[PDB]
């Protein structure tokens, strides 16, 4: 009757759960919902200049009555009922960009977040600094441990040394270093295990 | 066998391809949630021995229970009482002679047929285990009777002065298998020189029963058992079917796998549907585009509000196609009963109006009354399809009016008086006063008399015949592809492995995306529709002035917040948009003016 | 002090928190042990290589079971410490609650050790500055602080106090301190009746009926 | 930050712990582990019994020179007393090595062509106790008191399949019987 | 492909043993209705009377193809053969197993469409190389499927091209040139073109005392006229006493050396290389005198 | 917690009425509403209402359906029942019932449901009308992360 479209937001804030945790890995976040997020700053805009005026005839109307005090409560009541919703929506947004700051936390064009969800970077890219300070808080951490422990991904255990890779939709000459593989088109590879987790996640080697 | 026995329950714990193990692990997998029943799939079963199977497919019934006993031991194993015996379920797939083979080599021997089932009967009940007392002496026993040769497979017996027939059937410890005598009739397409098709008769078990609804074609296994009933010359007895297994195609209760809708969820999320779909339904149709974007939602529909007080919203759409002969509208119709679930093809004539909704007769045994049978039962959630809506002058109009806009018939006739329920959708494509006149003089006379009848429709589409020197000779073009040389078979077999969706893949689709998604139109949209239509009746009302009559009333007003409702349904959107509804109105603002031409 | 022993000790010292409600005192004594190790053992296979490259102007066994060890090892210390910030973000505002007053226990260098608490106060900063200008401008002065007055206290804690675990029992057979009649067990729960462990079979309990028994590590999980 | 499987384990590293005990061997060829685990030898002497770790004796299968023994407890004459003093005892399951199930899953990939007949013999001695113990646990869960099972001989599987249900099943029926009163 | 399918479909390529013979379209179905067709064959356990029945019906063609040595002489089909097993799920033998192999390496999917075209049969090449262990399974079958319904698409312009009779023996040779019929598209990849070639080297499998000379196909589907012609061996009856290899590929020096104007022999086997229409007229010009044999 | 799956379950509903007369209305115009009359609560203002005063504002009047008419359903047979249409949400619903009343009666007839309906969801998981999947329906969040157990385990066990 009161916040009834926080009810709104936070059901068509469960459909964002089950399309990315139950389907895959694949994040695609719908959208940000401003329009619907300024009708709450519209009400709570009211609501806010509603009890200044109460606030200024308690001292001159009804002085301070007991009938009166509850007429504050229910005033008050209605701003953090708002306010669990306006913020669990946003927690439930920002905890699931994570994702993309920790599979691709770097590994090749780690400042590139381009060619990734660009009718939603007006949605992102104005939250950008919250995901480029996450960016380059995770840099430092990936060197404040004195000695170098890798943090992006390889969180599957090792099986053994020797693994049979195919390869597909690439070309170029990548990997610089541990000696270059010579990646050229759909070619068998019968390598090392520990050569191929920053080329895996990365996407550019295909099956196991 | 006892013998024979002993070389089951050796075998259906340890059968196994390469550590998979499968069939104790399915078993254990079907005791938990009740189902009590097997799929051997007998061409996987040859692994062990070809002399096992050849006792089996050349001898009957005795091989069915004996099975049956060994799996139930094996059950009950896989336990540690109320343990119920098994049934099975059999499948292969070599050939379906369709109807030939009727005495020759073919009496109780294991076949696989092909038909379409009409005729759906009430349940039944026939014993399987019984316990049986005696006038003289009270004597107690018990007889189980699994599989036949109906009844009078063994009758109750003599023995426990003694006067006959002593024994009597209690009912206070017992079990019950229910039968069918479901109707199977000949898919008809196979057997042509000139002849009617023929008819069978097919009895089943409970765990395999209520699986099929009349309409769709089944592919069938089983045996071509003999009984003789005493209600015609020689001794002659009749031939029947006992089934058992019905692994046909899909049903046509929204049970099904999850990688089914994966790819669904998958396409779902490309934003290329709506203009691909218009393309990839008709593959030999040169175009056409308005109309086809027509098809497809009313293919799909809206939904079905029934708002807490007594009345409702018919939420469906109903299209009308009429035009000149040779552009389509007849030829399109084959074309949409084959990717609906259900669909039903009246389309000539009107049938015998009355025959259309529903029938009673006389009937045979007690020479009572009933229903049975009806155009109209059969076709909810579906479609119809009928043509030629003017030379059916006898009862055409007084048999739809109560079928359509509440679609809540009832019967008044000697027996019943009951509202039964439906939700149909109708489609129907005619002729006006032959076609080219009628658009050369006064724009009335389509419909000799009614407009009553239009008024129950509401989208209308009005095909014509111009004379474009240029797109014609494309469509000459068109048609020598398609007609000899085949190659449409070969190119869309290369433009639609990546691109264009097959024929048979909607069957699968729109039955998973409408049973699942409750749609429901933007509101703030509101503001668009209301605005746009009080100009439509000011486009109305300057036309008659001009000493023109007839046809627009608000029915169709109603009608265009299902068709934005239409394509919500396609996107599985829960909400709707502007430019969802923006593109609706284009559809229909191209049929608005077609009342002024 | 041996690496065998300087091993097992770690493995068990790993699955106990990967069901854990909450934190644990973080050992940064026993890895600072190994920590030189790991760079030792690849700096000793790193120059060996190399002399069986000046070799050849035959073993192929003795350089490859070096070079999957030690990554194997490297890789339980990056799921041990990825854990650590898979927990330590939620429980945010009850650690600072309970490092703000001063109380019992403080956040020390054996409860965390440097570049956590460097990332924690830096992240819930940045946590802070986004439901700050985005959402909170329109903020009443009541809602300042983001933590619990009254009525929905969830803002708080993670209470969660007796989620339930499987255990293990390894109490080392030395009797020494024999109280029972199969061995030496205690139970004590809040209401119910003090029926408890034996050697080693295998039960399912509350949190703080086992928290004082996991400080000695007497019993496994 | 997972955020995926973080209650439990996947079943890809509950294997993870078990490779790192030890079994019998039987060598064959002749420093060379320098493993800080390792107990490397000199040249080793065959037919002799040596308590080597598993996962360095896999990777030794692969290039082939070696072999392994099975262990006390892998033959179909010796699982036949166990399947007998459970058959008596609705109550519990006796005797168990306690790792077992995951055991032969590796003992059979790829360590198939080294003990006499495993094939067609083994596997039916194996999928029944996978199945005779979980009959046992179905009749177990419906036992559920407060607060109080009793588990004795579980596997590392099972327990990895039991967890992630019966946690929050008996902790939310823990809220109604605390916060009554 | 017969203990995988239906001795059935032999129906097809026993009149391939009648081309083997003497006849591909005009007698056979009023021919083969006695040898091959012991029953009208029955579709009740058909699926295991060629699997199972067959224990008493394929012995009975083993005391049929000892009365049919004598009833046409066709003793091309008596061959000693080699099986595999599994320990279960049917056997499969080796005669069948290339066949699945060669089609399955064909299905499974200026001068800048042939990089997209180029890079196809590497790419279907590689769903074939791992299907050697049993690894995978259920795409074996798939090949399976595929093999009976190509041979059936293949012959369905063969009888056409016969029956057109635009064979023309010239003087040594004899050249054709398929045009234009229906289903051209399957003719690029050069695989299908040599087996098109052992069905139509075995059209002219009669007697042919004198002019034992193979063939030389033509055939057309993409711009620029490709034209991948090709040649084929001479085949023997089964009576080498000389052993024939070709005399092709020393004519394929000169032409690719003297008019030079869109010749190549960039495709990889000497037997097969590429041409230009307005060139392959004169190509055969300076064949048809320069004797190598 | 963040609560993302409550407060919406919060979001429901309470019958209940006044003892007093409060001119604060919201609900239109005649703003004193008169006392005793019933009114639709929301359960984030009516949990406090009925707590702050001595003798508070709010009347608790329960939902009674959810005391008689639907205990003895719940004591017949636990295998097949409405826990759905009556409550979109039955547990939280039940719990914070129970803080404020503190009725012992019922708090032992849900003791005996939960073990009973888990004792299918256990055993039920090994591998459409208009509602009527609903009694499948507060049960999404109990197994079905149990489910996803024993798909992946068997996946590894095989091949
Ligand atoms: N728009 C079109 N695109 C492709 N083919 C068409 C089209 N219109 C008609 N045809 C062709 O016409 C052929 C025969 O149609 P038919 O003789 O049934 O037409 P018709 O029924 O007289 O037309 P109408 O339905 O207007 O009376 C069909 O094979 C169909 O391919």
């Amino acid at each position: 009757m009161y916040g009834d479209l926080g009810n709104k937001l936070v059901l068509e804030a469960k459909r964002t759960k089950q399309l990315y945790a139950r389907s895959n890995q694949d994040v695609n976040l719908p959208m940000y919902h401003e329009d619907i997020i300024r009708n709450i700053l519209k009400e709570v805009s009211n609501l806010r200049k509603n009890t200044e005026y109460l606030k200024e005839q308690q001292q001159l109307g009804m002085l301070d009555d007991k009938v009166a005090k509850c007429q504050y409560f229910v005033t008050l009541l209605c701003m953090e009922r708002n306010k669990r919703c306006l913020l669990a929506y946003q927690r439930l947004r920002t905890d699931i960009l994570d994702s993309m700051a920790w599979n691709n936390n770097g590994l090749d064009l780690m400042s590139s977040i381009t060619f990734s969800q660009q009718d939603t970077n007006n949605l992102s890219h104005q939250e950008q600094e919250y995901l480029k300070e996450y960016c380059d808080l995770i840099t430092d951490l990936k060197s404040g441990d004195l000695v170098d422990i890798d943090l992006s991904g390889s969180l599957v255990p090792p099986s053994d040394v020797f693994i049979d890779v195919r390869v597909l939709k690439d070309a170029g000459e990548i990997q610089t270093e541990y000696g270059v593989f010579n990646l050229i088109k759909d070619s068998q590879f019968f390598v090392r295990q520990s050569d191929v987790e920053r080329l895996i996640q990365q996407g550019y080697l295909q099956k196991i | 066998n006892t013998e024979i026995i002993k070389s089951f329950k050796n075998f259906i714990l340890e059968f196994r391809l390469d550590s998979q193990f499968i069939y104790r692990d399915q078993l254990r997998n079907n005791i938990l949630v009740k189902n009590y029943s097997l799929t051997v799939n007998m061409e996987h079963l040859i692994g062990y021995n070809e002399d096992i199977y050849k006792k089996l497919s050349d001898e009957p019934s005795d091989i069915i229970p004996l099975f049956e006993t060994a799996i139930t031991q094996v059950a009950k194993r896989i336990s540690i009482n109320s343990l119920p015996t098994f049934q099975l379920i059999l499948n292969s797939n070599a050939n379906q002679i369709p109807l030939r083979d009727l005495d020759s080599e073919h009496v109780s021997k294991i076949v696989r047929l092909s038909g379409i089932i009409i005729s759906t009967s009430v349940l039944s009940s026939r014993a399987t285990y019984l316990s049986i007392m005696c006038r003289n002496c009270r004597h107690t026993t018990s007889i189980t009777i699994n599989n036949f040769n109906t009844g009078n497979t063994v009758s109750l017996p003599r023995s426990c002065n003694c006067g006959p027939d002593p024994y009597i059937i209690i009912h206070e410890s017992s079990k019950f298998i229910d039968q069918q005598f479901l109707k199977l009739q000949e898919i008809p397409e196979l057997v042509p020189v000139g002849e009617m098709p023929r008819n069978l008769t097919m009895t089943c078990d409970r765990y395999l029963t209520n699986k099929v609804i009349p309409g769709t074609r089944v592919t069938i296994v089983g045996i071509y058992s003999i009984y003789n009933s005493k209600n015609s010359g020689v001794a002659i007895r009749t031939p029947y079917i006992k089934i058992l297994g019905i692994q046909s195609d899909v049903e046509t209760v929204t049970m099904f796998t999850e990688e089914e809708e994966e790819e669904f969820l998958q396409l779902s999320r490309n934003p290329k549907l709506y203009e691909i779909l218009t393309n990839s339904i008709a593959p030999s149709i040169f175009g056409n585009e308005d109309i086809k974007k027509a098809i497809v939602c009313l293919l799909m529909g809206g939904s079905k509000k029934i708002l807490p007080d007594g009345m409702r919203l018919r939420g469906d759409i109903n299209v009308l196609l009429l035009g000149d002969p040779g552009t389509a509208k007849s030829q399109l119709l084959k074309f949409v009963e084959k990717v609906s679930p259900i669909a039903v093809y009246t389309s000539g004539k009107g049938s015998s109006a009355a025959g259309l909704t529903a029938s009673v007769q006389r009937d045979p045994m007690t020479r009572e009354f009933y229903l049975e049978g009806g155009a109209m039962v059969l076709a909810d959630g579906g479609v119809v399809c009928i043509d030629e809506f003017d030379k059916m002058r006898d009862e055409d109009r007084v048999a739809i009016h109560e079928a359509m806009e509440q679609q809540t018939i009832s019967i008044a006739k000697a027996g019943i008086t009951t509202v039964l329920n439906s939700r149909t959708s109708v489609l129907a494509a005619a002729n006006p006063i032959y076609g080219r006149y009628d658009d050369l003089k006064s724009p009335g006379d389509n419909i000799d008399f009614q407009t009553t009848i239009l008024s129950r429709f509401d989208m209308i589409f009005i095909v014509k015949d111009d004379h474009n020197e240029e797109r014609d000779i494309s469509i000459a073009n068109h048609v020598i592809n398609i007609h000899t040389g085949n190659a449409n078979a070969m190119q869309n077999q290369q433009e639609e492995n990546g691109s264009e969706i097959s024929i048979e893949k909607m069957k699968r689709y729109i039955t998973y995306c409408r049973l699942k998604c409750a749609p429901r139109l933007s509101p703030q949209a509101a503001e668009k529709l209301s605005s746009n239509f009080v100009t439509i009746r000011k486009q109305l009302l300057i036309n008659e002035l001009e000493s023109t009559e007839r046809p627009i009333t608000i029915r169709q007003l109603e009608a265009i917040i299902r068709i934005t409702e239409s394509l919500a349904k396609l996107e599985l959107s829960p909400i709707a948009q502007e430019r969802h509804v923006d593109e609706a109105i284009r559809l229909f603002q191209a049929s608005t003016m077609d009342a002024a031409s | 002090v041996s690496p065998q022993q300087d091993f097992s000790d770690l493995m068990k010292s790993w699955k106990n928190e990967r069901c854990s409600p909450e934190l644990l005192p973080y050992p940064h004594q026993l890895m600072k042990r190994l920590l030189n190790r790991i760079s030792m053992q690849s700096q000793l296979i790193e120059n060996i290589s190399m002399g069986f490259l000046d070799m050849q102007n035959e073993s192929k066994l003795p350089l490859l079971c070096m070079e999957t060890e030690l990554e194997r090892l490297k890789f339980v210390i990056r799921s041990y410490i990825r854990c650590r910030l898979s927990k330590i973000d939620k429980f945010s505002l009850y650690l600072r609650q309970l490092n703000e007053d001063e109380n019992s226990l403080i956040s020390l260098t054996d409860l965390l050790s440097k570049d956590e608490i460097k990332y924690h106060d830096t992240h819930s900063l940045i946590w802070l500055k986004l439901v700050n200008d985005s959402i909170l401008k329109y903020m009443p002065e009541e809602l300042q602080a983001i933590n619990d007055t009254e009525g929905s206290v969830n803002m708080i804690d993670e209470p969660d106090w007796n989620k339930f675990v499987f255990i293990h029992v390894n109490g080392p057979p030395d009797g020494e301190n024999e109280f029972g009649k199969p061995c030496y067990t205690v139970t004590i729960p809040d209401l119910k009746e003090e029926v408890e462990l034996t050697i080693g079979s295998i039960y399912v309990m509350r949190y703080e009926v086992i928290r004082d028994l996991l400080r000695d590590d007497k019993v496994a999980l | 930050l997972p955020a995926h499987l973080q209650q439990t384990f996947s079943p890809e590293e509950i294997q993870f712990i078990v490779e790192n005990e030890p079994i019998k061997i039987f060598p064959r060829i002749t420093w060379q582990l320098i493993t800080t685990d390792d107990k490397a030898l000199n040249n080793m002497v065959a037919m002799r019994s040596t308590e080597v770790v598993l996962w360095i004796a896999l990777l030794l299968k692969q290039q082939s020179k070696c072999s392994i023994v099975a262990p006390q407890w892998l033959t179909t004459k010796e699982l036949d007393r166990k399947i007998q003093y459970e058959k008596t005892h609705p109550d519990r399951f006796s005797e168990l090595p306690w790792n077992w199930l995951v055991l032969a899953r590796i003992l059979f990939n790829k360590a198939k062509d080294d003990f006499h007949d495993p094939i067609h013999e083994l596997r039916g001695k194996i999928q029944d106790l996978r199945e005779i113990r979980q009959i046992k646990v179905l009749k177990g869960l419906k036992y559920l008191n407060e607060s109080h099972l009793q588990l004795d001989n579980l596997s590392l599987l099972e327990i990895n399949e039991l967890r992630p249900f019966i946690t929050e099943i008996m902790d939310k029926l823990r809220e109604i019987h605390t916060a009554s009163l | 492909l017969l203990r995988h399918s239906s001795l059935y479909d032999s129906f097809y390529y026993s009149n391939y043993v009648n081309a083997k013979l003497s006849l591909w379209n005009e007698n056979g179905k009023k021919r083969l209705h006695k040898m091959f067709a012991r029953m009208g064959i029955p579709l009740s356990t058909a699926q295991e009377t060629w699997l199972y029945m067959d224990h008493s019906i394929k012995r009975e063609l083993g005391i049929i193809f000892d009365k049919n040595l004598d009833r046409y002489g066709l003793q091309d089909i008596i061959r000693d053969g080699f099986v595999r097993t599994l320990g279960y799920r049917g056997s499969i033998s080796a005669s069948e197993f290339v066949e699945a192999l060669t089609a399955l390496l064909e299905v499974g999917n200026s001068a800048q469409k042939l990089t997209n075209l180029r890079k196809r049969w590497v790419s279907n090449f590689w769903l074939s190389w791992d299907a050697l262990d049993d690894r995978k399974v259920e795409l074996l079958n798939r090949g399976i499927q595929l093999a009976q319904d190509l041979q059936r698409a293949i012959f369905n312009t063969g009888v056409a091209i016969l029956e057109k009779k635009l064979i023309k023996h010239l003087r040594i040779y004899r050249l054709c040139v398929l045009q234009d019929g229906p289903d051209l598209d399957l003719y690029r990849n050069p695989l299908t073109l040599l087996r098109l070639g052992n069905w139509l080297i075995e059209c002219c499998a009669e007697s042919e005392d004198k002019q034992l000379l193979p063939m030389v196909l033509a055939s057309i589907d993409e711009n620029t006229d490709t034209y991948l012609v090709a040649g084929l061996t001479p085949r023997y009856p089964r009576g080498t006493k000389k052993p024939i290899l070709n005399n092709f590929s020393m004519a394929f020096q000169q032409i690719t050396a003297e008019t030079d104007a869109k010749v190549r022999i960039d495709n990889f086997e000497s037997s097969i290389i590429e041409i230009r229409r307005e060139d392959l007229s004169p190509f055969l010009e300076k064949l048809t005198l320069s004797g190598l044999l | 917690y963040y609560d993302i799956d409550d407060v919406l379950a919060d979001g429901t509903e309470f019958p209940c009425k006044f003892q007093y007369d409060i001119p604060g209305l919201g609900y239109n115009p005649g703003r004193p509403i008169t006392k005793n009359t019933k009114l639709s609560l929301p359960l984030w203002l009516a949990r406090i209402l009925a707590i702050v005063g001595p003798v508070p504002f709010v009347e608790l009047l329960p939902p009674d359906m959810f005391s008689t008419k639907v205990m003895n359903a719940i004591k017949t047979d636990p295998v097949a029942l409405d826990l759905h249409s009556i409550n979109s949400h039955f547990f939280s619903l039940a719990i914070k019932w129970i803080m404020l009343f503190s009725e012992k009666e019922l708090a032992n007839v849900v003791s005996e449901l939960l073990l009973q309906r888990a004792q299918e969801l256990n055993h039920h998981a090994s591998s459409t009308s208009t509602f009527l999947l609903k009694l499948e329906e507060m049960e999404k969040e109990i197994y079905k992360k149990s489910h996803e157990s024993y798909k992946d385990t068997k996946r590894w066990m095989f091949k």
